[PDB]
RNA sequence: AAAUUGAAGAGUUUGAUCAUGGCUCAGAUUGAACGCUGGCGGCAGGCCUAACACAUGCAAGUCGAACGGUAACAGGAAGAAGCUUGCUUCUUUGCUGACGAGUGGCGGACGGGUGAGUAAUGUCUGGGAAACUGCCUGAUGGAGGGGGAUAACUACUGGAAACGGUAGCUAAUACCGCAUAACGUCGCAAGACCAAAGAGGGGGACCUUCGGGCCUCUUGCCAUCGGAUGUGCCCAGAUGGGAUUAGCUAGUAGGUGGGGUAACGGCUCACCUAGGCGACGAUCCCUAGCUGGUCUGAGAGGAUGACCAGCCACACUGGAACUGAGACACGGUCCAGACUCCUACGGGAGGCAGCAGUGGGGAAUAUUGCACAAUGGGCGCAAGCCUGAUGCAGCCAUGCCGCGUGUAUGAAGAAGGCCUUCGGGUUGUAAAGUACUUUCAGCGGGGAGGAAGGGAGUAAAGUUAAUACCUUUGCUCAUUGACGUUACCCGCAGAAGAAGCACCGGCUAACUCCGUGCCAGCAGCCGCGGUAAUACGGAGGGUGCAAGCGUUAAUCGGAAUUACUGGGCGUAAAGCGCACGCAGGCGGUUUGUUAAGUCAGAUGUGAAAUCCCCGGGCUCAACCUGGGAACUGCAUCUGAUACUGG
């Protein structure tokens, strides 16, 4: 129910940095981005309309580490909610604990976030949770366990948090390794390289 | 929970004897004895003994089928049961079947004790049988007891070791076990026998020999212990006597089993491969702590209790609801309503302690010869050899409708008995079946019409033939032409035909492209070959697959526009026709080498029968235990040979068949098949 | 009967059946007396027969043999036929 | 404030095109099955076939506070004491607790199962009149006084068993008279007639028939009028297909009169009349339990009725009645029939479509489990007993849901594999190595919630005559958990126990090499294979999904391809050869009236669950749950009169 194979094959297939690696090194030096994985990764064949829609969907799923069944439930939830389906779907994907832990920087990537959340090392409002896809309500407080406070990996990710651009809606206190969820993003803070419109008509065939 | 089982006290015994030797009769009495004492179907029973001094031992009794066709059934019980009580008829003495059954047990090193029976029948002498046993089985049998009286005069038996001419009451079979003085006329014989028993017991223990040398009158208990030691070591064949019909001697052999015949703990532990990949000999000891291990056998059925599966617990203690991996099938199944049988009635049991035999209701994957090991797949157990079938007859469903039922029925039969095996004939699609014995096939068909309600007539298996040319026929001409309106196809061919020696070509056919030059464009060479091949399979003389035929194409003609692969293919077939006719072929029968082992005294009988079946012998082997003969008896002629062979060898012979070579059929036989 | 209480109820039902049949015929025969008097046409005989049976139907209706509606309707249309006679 | 904010196309007829038209595909779904593979937990589901046959165990008992009574256990005591440092009171008694069997009361008509029958005598929707109703509830009054019998029991006797028979004795809230007779029944009145039962707790004075009466509390009984609940009956509409089924009907349709039913009624009989149904489909034939709902669809609609809830019908087959408030009765009776079993051969016994299970059938569906602790039911004053309902556990990836199978670092990119224009590329930061982490599994310990109540004591109040008994309210104490070694929490050790399936010619995401050579084979459609096959088989690479993945079956969709929404008929399929004409469908124009259609308002219904919206609780989720919306369908009442109809 997870991905265990090579990480940068995913970043290669959609041809862009997917943040799967910690970013301590340059992704270009670590791997050749402009080539697709496999023996034919030299060739770039003409991709059809269905192909580009599928690549967009698979790109979002591999950024957030979510499988297809989970992701289809998010889309149905997004379509049921009032508003607009595209940014509603993105909003749920943000409220997952993996993303919020990762974005606040206690984990270098979602995989550290996954270990941290799933190894009972994350508390929300002081309650221990180990479910990766637990939605985060606004005004909820996520903090590190006192046992987990003395581990090297968590403090290591705090520096990389600064190394990248800080999220405006998450307020962090690395002095005691805590963070606050003020409210959800509005799709204006998120990266524009994700075309959420293609997602709607992929699942609405 | 607690085992609550008197370990070592319980014994496992098997009754084996020649056909009509009284085995079933005495077993019935045995059950009566143990039942009143408290107050190959598995029958457990707590036997305390005739004098009941011994704490009630849980004796398990599993009679065996005397008939030769059911050797496997006897074999199954023999391995499963550590001790075996042989039965020998007083008047008949040792008989072929008894000799036969003894050797398999020797192979398994299973300790044995024998009980002479039918003493009441006029014309019987226990001492004569003892002599017969030692000569036939080559094993010294110390007489545990000496029969007093014969036929009508026969009144009882005097224990040799204990020196008491026990005389059971006429009123009831076993109420009184009173011990009396040896009859005056018998004491003299009893005396010599007692000394003989004392020396024999002494050598077995060796220490006892030292006291015997000094002349000390060895205490009866000490010598008795030495006797059991040798029994575990499996040398002395202890023998007791009595008449089951007269209700005398059955109880005596039961007590002997308790105090001499070894217990499951006594018998050496089983072995096997811990893992399938490597031999890994582990020799799991008979311990409840050791992971549970058992072997399934004699799967059966009950219309209201379901399938019945018999398992021998060697080590461990399985409990209800415990998944159990079948090593041979590599899959695990859960034990449900484990049930044991107390003969008179069936009693449910949640779990079975080690050393006891019960039944597992509803165990679908449990079948004959299944290693029911623990889920962790511990050491698998050795697998019991299975003898091949000797007689094979073709059974045909009475109606096409029956076919469906017929196939399913035979399949289930194979499960209960591995030896019984069925298969469909590749040609003529005949349901040829084979069984361990003629009587076995008879019983199979009988129960098929009853339990499965399927009537099927039995007829001899039909034989397939080759049919091949004899003399080389060269320069055969075959021309094909289809010159007609639209599109004509022409393709002429000229080939030669020469018989191939069987050894020369394994395939039996050849197609050298001798064609000097491009006499054929080359695109039609495969086509020509294909045409012959179809004809090769379809025998012109009598529809049989021609073998040992050598043809090489050398000349051919074609029409510039009408040249067609199909034309040459058909033309090739044409050439085959004329060539085959002029070569006057001869049908070939499956002459097969046959090796027959038989007793020396019956060598002549065997030779005559082999010769009679148009089989020319090629060798004689003078093996110590009988002569080994070899012959290429025609398969078509050899049908029912197993049954015929037994009568000429007093049911003491066997044969292994292996196809040798297809040879020319004699004029009469060949013509019969042609017509 | 496989249930112990089922056997008991069988026995009591037979006993109550016999008792009820006797009582029901005993009542029913009195209605027959008055009906026969009606077709005989003697009003005095009919009234005598009627006031013999009148407590009987009411007693049976009260004790549980029949319904008080059944007792009422029997006695109701009997008086109707008596009054039509005279 | 929120309560559907909802519709996609592609391949294939041709040398090419347009159209028509079928076939196929992309989606969702399932009580699924099979193949390959498989770690965990949560919740749910699990014989669709043979309404086929059934071994065995259990599934409906309870009441001593109705009665006789003592078979059984314990208590109690007359007495030689069965006995001796009296350990013990072994012959006796209902005297006590309590209770086998028996009479009696209630329950057994509930709960549980199955879908054979049933096209409407059932179901759904909305009404209605001629009814009954145990237990529960409100009120008004009675509850007086007698009789005979019968089990059980005792004796005798028959039988293998099932089980009886003969005679004698004994009760009762068992049964039966007499008294009583009103707001009850009949009648119009006058009048006539109809019932009942005692038992238990406690006690002051008195009287003793030294048994008790007696006094009060509770509970039970009888009558009548109500309430509620349940059921019986009636009507209209709706609820499948076939005209290659056109006539059907003789208690048939109606009336009078008698009988019958709790009640109306040809319900039944006698007589009288000749009617009744039917083209708006009677009759006959096939199929079928109906609904809320479920699946799909943008909607209309199409399919469907497994789980959950309502109703109906059945209980081996056919029929019948009895008891009862209620049955024509799953674990009751009687008869007949098919089948099976026991036997001493004289006769008897049985009914898993209850739970579990076996055989059989089948592609296919589970344990011969635990506990009444919770909720519910039956009995009982309660305590308690019973409960295969139910609560749980076991088995199965059968669904949905969640998690894990690690985490960073890591190079000229090791080895090997593969391609190679021999230069290199690719697997691939992937691995190894470095550091880190311990979720779930395992081992050890700790430990919620489902628990409300019931029991003993005491205080207070009622209450009487009262301090008594009994009830109501607190207070003190000792206890009540199948699941359960519970969820959950903590400690431990180590990456250690955990990834497979399908596909890669186009439709459709993803390409090369080797084998093979129209062969082997593949294939949903077009089709591929006869020496460079991206289509077969293998291998590297990739893609999709993931503890699952595929295939098959089945439903809807796409299919506007039965077109009501929403299609066509000159030539693609399709205008009767033509006309007349009954039923039917439709109808010019003006005024009046009616208010049937139509429209508006209101009222009552449209069960709950489900679907949808806003919330709440399992750590999330599935799941559970509060409210709302919805169910705009039916019926009634009031109103409007433009259009349709009269
Ligand atoms: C070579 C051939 N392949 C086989 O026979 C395949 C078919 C499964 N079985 C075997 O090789 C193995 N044995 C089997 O499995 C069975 C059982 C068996 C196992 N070992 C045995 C030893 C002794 C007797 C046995 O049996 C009691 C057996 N026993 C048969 O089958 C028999 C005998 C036989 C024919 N051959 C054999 C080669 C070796 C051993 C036995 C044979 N059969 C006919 O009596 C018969 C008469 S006519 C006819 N069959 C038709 C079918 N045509 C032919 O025989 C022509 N032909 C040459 C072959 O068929
Ligand atoms: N006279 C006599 N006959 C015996 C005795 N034991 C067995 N038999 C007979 O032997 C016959 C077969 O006995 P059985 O047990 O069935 O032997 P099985 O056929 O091998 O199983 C029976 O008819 C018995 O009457 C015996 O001790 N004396
Ligand atoms: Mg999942
Ligand atoms: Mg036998
Ligand atoms: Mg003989
Ligand atoms: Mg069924
Ligand atoms: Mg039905
Ligand atoms: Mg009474
Ligand atoms: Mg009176
Ligand atoms: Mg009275
Ligand atoms: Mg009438
Ligand atoms: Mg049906
Ligand atoms: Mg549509
Ligand atoms: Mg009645
Ligand atoms: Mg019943
Ligand atoms: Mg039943
Ligand atoms: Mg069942
Ligand atoms: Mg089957
Ligand atoms: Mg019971
Ligand atoms: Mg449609
Ligand atoms: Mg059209
Ligand atoms: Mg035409
Ligand atoms: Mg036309
Ligand atoms: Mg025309
Ligand atoms: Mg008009
Ligand atoms: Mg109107
Ligand atoms: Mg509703």
């Amino acid at each position: 129910a997870r991905y265990l194979g090579p990480k940068l094959k995913l970043s290669r297939r959609e041809g862009t940095d997917l943040f799967l690696k910690s970013g301590v090194r340059a992704i270009d030096t670590k791997c050749k981005i402009e080539q697709a994985p496999g023996q034919h990764g030299a060739r770039k064949p003409r991709l059809s309309d269905y192909g580009v829609q599928l690549r967009e969907k698979q790109k979002v799923r591999r950024i957030y580490g979510v499988l297809e069944r989970q992701f289809r439930n998010y889309y149905k939830e997004a379509a049921r909610l009032k508003g607009n389906t595209g940014e509603n779907l993105l909003a749920l994907l943000e409220g997952r604990l993996d993303n919020v832990v990762y974005r606040m920087g206690f984990g270098a990537t979602r995989a550290e976030a996954r270990q941290l959340v799933s190894h009972k090392a994350i508390m929300v409002n002081g309650r221990v949770v180990n479910i990766a896809s637990y939605q985060v309500s606004p005004n909820d407080v996520v903090s590190i366990r006192e046992k987990a406070k003395k581990q090297s990996r968590v403090k290591a990710a705090l520096e990389l948090a600064e190394q990248r651009e800080k999220p405006t809606w998450l307020e962090v206190d690395a002095g005691k390794m805590e963070g606050t969820f003020k409210r959800k993003p509005e799709r204006s803070d998120l990266s524009a390289d994700i075309n959420e419109h293609l997602i709607v008509e992929l699942y609405s065939k | 929970s607690a085992r609550t089982t008197p370990i070592a006290r319980y014994r496992n015994i098997g009754i084996s004897a020649h056909i009509d030797a009284g085995k079933t009769t005495t077993t019935e009495r045995i059950l009566f004895y143990t039942g009143v004492n408290h107050k190959s179907a598995a029958t457990t029973a707590f036997w305390s003994g005739m004098a009941k001094q011994y704490e009630p031992h849980r004796i398990n009794i599993i009679d065996t089928p005397g008939h030769v066709d059911f050797t496997i059934e006897v074999e199954r019980s023999m391995r499963v049961l550590d001790g075996a009580v042989m039965v020998y008829c007083a008047v008949g003495g040792v008989q072929p079947q008894s000799e036969t059954v003894w050797r398999q047990a020797n192979k398994y090193k299973v300790p044995r004790i024998a009980f002479v029976n039918k003493m009441d029948r006029m014309g019987a002498n226990f001492l004569k049988v003892v002599n017969q046993i030692k000569t036939r089985l080559g094993a010294n049998p110390v007489p545990l007891q000496l029969a007093i009286g014969a036929e009508e005069h026969f009144t009882g038996v005097v224990d040799l070791v204990k020196m008491k001419a026990i005389n059971w009451n006429d009123a009831d079979q076993g109420v009184t076990f009173e011990y009396e003085d040896i009859p005056a006329d018998m004491v003299e014989l009893a005396n010599e026998w007692h000394q003989n028993l004392i020396e024999s017991a002494a050598e077995a223990s060796e220490e006892l020999m030292e006291k015997t040398l000094g002349g000390e009158e060895l205490t009866e208990a000490e010598i008795k212990g030495a006797l059991r030691q040798r029994v575990l070591d499996n040398e002395i064949i202890l023998v007791t006597c009595g008449s089951a019909f007269k209700n005398k001697g059955v109880q005596a052999m039961l007590d002997a089993v308790i105090d001499y015949l070894p217990s499951p703990v006594d018998v050496p532990a089983i072995n096997g491969i811990l893992d399938d990949g490597k031999d890994t000999p582990a020799e799991r000891h008979a311990s409840d702590d050791e992971p549970f291990s058992a072997l399934a056998f004699k799967i059966a059925t009950d219309p209201f209790v379901g399938n019945l599966t018999f398992f021998r617990v060697y080590s461990g203690v399985v409990n209800s609801g415990d998944t159990v991996l079948n090593s041979v099938k590599a899959a695990r199944e859960r034990f449900g309503r484990i049930v044991q049988m107390h003969a008179n009635k069936r009693e449910e049991i949640k779990e079975v302690r080690a050393g006891d035999i019960a039944a597992a209701i509803g165990l679908k994957d449990v079948t004959t010869g299944d290693t029911l090991c623990d889920p962790d797949a511990p050491i698998i157990l050795e697998r019991m050899e299975f003898p091949e079938p000797v007689i094979s007859i073709a059974v045909e469903p009475k109606t096409k409708a029956d076919q469906e039922k017929m196939g399913l029925a035979l399949g289930r039969l194979a499960k209960e008995d591995p030896s019984f095996r069925v298969w469909t004939d590749e040609e003529s699609n005949q349901t040829i079946i084979a069984g361990m014995g003629e009587l076995h096939l008879d019983i199979i068909v009988d129960r098929m019409k009853r339990e499965f309600n399927v009537e099927a007539n039995v007829g001899k298996p039909q034989v397939a033939y080759r049919e091949t040319i004899r003399q080389k026929v060269t320069d055969v001409e075959g021309k094909h032409a289809k010159q007609s309106g639209g599109r004509g196809q022409y393709g002429h061919v000229v080939i030669d035909m020469y018989p191939l020696e069987p050894g020369s070509n394994p395939k039996g056919y050849e197609f050298i492209n001798d064609i000097k030059g491009g006499v054929i464009p080359g695109e039609y060479i495969p086509a020509v070959d294909k045409g012959i091949q179809e004809q090769l399979k379809a025998g012109p003389l009598a529809g049989y697959p021609v073998v040992d035929m050598g043809i090489r194409l050398h000349f051919g003609s074609y029409h510039d526009v009408d040249s067609s692969e199909l034309a040459f293919k058909l033309a090739a077939s044409i050439a085959f026709k004329e060539g085959f006719k002029k070569a006057k072929p001869v049908l070939l029968e499956p002459i097969m080498k046959v090796e027959v082992e038989t007793p020396e005294e019956n060598t002549g009988d065997v030779i005559g029968d082999l010769s009679r079946r148009r089989g020319m012998l090629k060798g004689q082997e003078s093996e110590v235990t009988g002569v080994k003969i070899h012959a290429e008896v025609p398969l078509s002629e050899m049908f029912g040979y197993a049954t015929q062979l037994r009568s000429l060898t007093k049911g003491r012979a066997s044969y292994t068949m292996e196809f040798l070579k297809y040879d020319e059929a004699p004029s009469n036989v060949a013509q019969a098949v042609i017509e | 009967a496989n249930i112990k209480s089922a056997k008991k109820r069988a026995i009591q039902s037979e006993k109550a059946r016999k008792h009820n049949a006797s009582r029901r015929s005993m009542m029913r025969t009195f209605i027959k007396k008055v009906y026969a008097a009606i077709e005989a046409g003697d009003k005095a005989a009919a009234q005598k027969a009627f006031n013999e049976m009148q407590p009987i139907v009411d007693r049976q209706a009260a004790k549980g043999l029949i319904h008080k509606n059944k007792a009422a309707r029997h006695k109701a249309n009997l008086t109707a036929q008596i009054n039509k006679l005279a």
